[PDB]
């Protein structure tokens, strides 16, 4: 909120609303690239770019159900008239931030929920959700290796205000892991405790840890990696 | 009555609804239209007994009328409805995983317990008959369902001493309703119900929280 960018970032989220009905004809190449942006912004800043964000989602799951050029079984279309039921549900409001209000839409035309992670991990999932039952209707996509790789770029790049959201958003998503990245996330825990020793940091390590839950069911079956895990997890219980 | 106690009776009363109903009305319609003409009484209680009726005809009377019960229903077997034999052999199993050892008497008590005598005793609110049958056939009945709940249960009458007399009928008809026992036993506004108890579904311990939304769209329109 305080990024020497942040006003460019909140006006192209205000735009990505409005686009967002329209995008019932635009969403099929964006899909990625909106949940990219949802994953950044989901309880972030002033509650009206909340109430607009839980908004941009709410639109595009209703876009995907009726995109003109799709044609998701009825299967994938009954998953996401759920999800939209879902969403509207008062779960998914203290989700993205947003608390005593009847309706998004109202306030979407500060008292931060200092953000929880879990509840980035809970959309994560449940956009996971959504964009994997589309996936088995459309097999000539790429989204969700998309949305890996942008998740991917910024889990990995250091920059403390997304860089815990981008981990989470990429353990959830993901389908295949290497020890390469492993390393990367555990070296990215240790130089977050090190910035202890210098909340921030403590949001990056819980991202880790939650990235670490993700990704560890994906790790192959002969790695030493498992075991290692667990005393992580130890040490990050010690933490206090 | 539980639940699951609930769900058994109403797939006997559903499936062998008509399994009763052509099975007990013609022995029904044999003790009304016939025998009535006869002063006909069940009444074996010696202290219930009227002065001018004999206790000694009145026994025979009982297991007569039993004995022919009785038969009608082991000899029923090529009658039972699938949907049934299904039901008491899913019970069968379910119970032979804990209590392996005569696990078929569960079945049998409760396939008379529960469906065959509450019609015997009550044939007119069951539906099988017209009219409740005349007095003195329904105290005969009463008595009748419960000489064939022991025989079902396999053990002996010991509570009233005036049930005593017909223990050796029911132990020599044991193994005969064991056999009819193994026979049977081997091969909607709901989102209205849904939400009324939707409130705190999640008190587990993930479709428990997807069922809530379901029920909140559907049932409180």
């Amino acid at each position: 909120e305080q990024h020497l960018m942040w006003d460019d970032i909140a006006i192209l989220a205000r735009y990505m609303l409005m686009l967002s009905f329209n995008n019932s004809l635009d969403v099929a190449a964006h899909l990625p690239y909106l949940f990219h942006v949802v994953t950044f912004l989901v309880a972030t800043g002033p509650l009206s770019l909340r109430a607009s964000t839980h908004g941009l989602v709410i639109n595009i799951i209703h876009s995907l159900c009726t995109c003109s050029q799709l044609h998701f079984s009825e299967e994938t279309k009954q998953v996401l008239r759920l999800s939209l039921t879902e969403f509207s549900l008062p779960k998914f409001y203290l989700l993205f931030g947003i608390s005593k209000v009847k309706s998004a839409a109202v306030i979407a035309f500060y008292e931060r929920e200092t953000f929880a992670l879990t509840s980035l991990e809970t959309v994560t999932e449940a956009l996971l959700e959504i964009m994997e039952a589309c996936m088995r209707d459309i097999p000539t996509c790429k989204w969700l290796d998309q949305w890996t790789e942008l998740a991917q770029r910024f889990a990995f790049q250091y920059n403390p205000s997304l860089q815990p959201r981008a981990l989470v958003v990429f353990g959830c998503i993901s389908k295949r892991v290497s020890h390469g990245q492993i390393k990367q996330i555990i070296r990215i825990l240790s130089k977050a405790l090190e910035s202890c020793l210098k909340y921030n940091s403590q949001v990056l390590i819980e991202a880790t840890v939650i990235a670490l839950t993700k990704l560890q069911p994906l790790l192959n079956k002969d790695s030493p990696l498992h075991k290692a895990l667990f005393w992580v997890a130890v040490a990050v219980l010690q933490l206090d | 009555n539980s639940l699951a106690s609930k769900i058994m009776t109403f797939c006997f009363k559903v499936y062998g609804a008509t399994y009763l109903q052509k099975l007990l009305d013609p022995l029904l319609r044999i003790v009304i239209t016939s025998s009535d003409w006869q002063h006909v009484s069940f009444e074996v209680d010696p202290t219930r007994l009227e002065p001018s009726e004999s206790l000694e005809e009145n026994q025979r009377n009982l297991l007569q009328m039993t004995e022919k019960f009785f038969h009608a229903i082991i000899s029923s077997s090529s009658e039972f409805p699938p949907q049934l034999r299904s039901v008491c052999h899913c019970l069968y199993q379910v119970v032979s995983q804990r209590f392996p050892q005569n696990s078929i008497g569960a079945v049998g008590s409760a396939m008379f317990l529960r469906f065959i005598n509450p019609a015997i005793v009550s044939p007119y609110e069951a539906g099988i008959l017209d009219k409740k049958p005349p007095p003195r056939i329904e105290r005969g009945l009463k008595l009748m369902s419960k000489i064939l709940q022991s025989i079902a249960n396999h053990v002996l009458f010991t509570k009233e001493e005036h049930m005593r007399p017909f223990n050796d009928f029911v132990k020599s008809n044991f193994d005969a309703a064991r056999r009819f026992f193994l026979d049977i036993a081997s091969d909607l506004a709901l989102h209205r119900l849904l939400w009324n108890n939707q409130e705190k579904i999640g008190q587990y311990l993930r479709p428990f929280d997807k069922m809530a939304t379901l029920l909140a769209y559907l049932g409180p329109p």
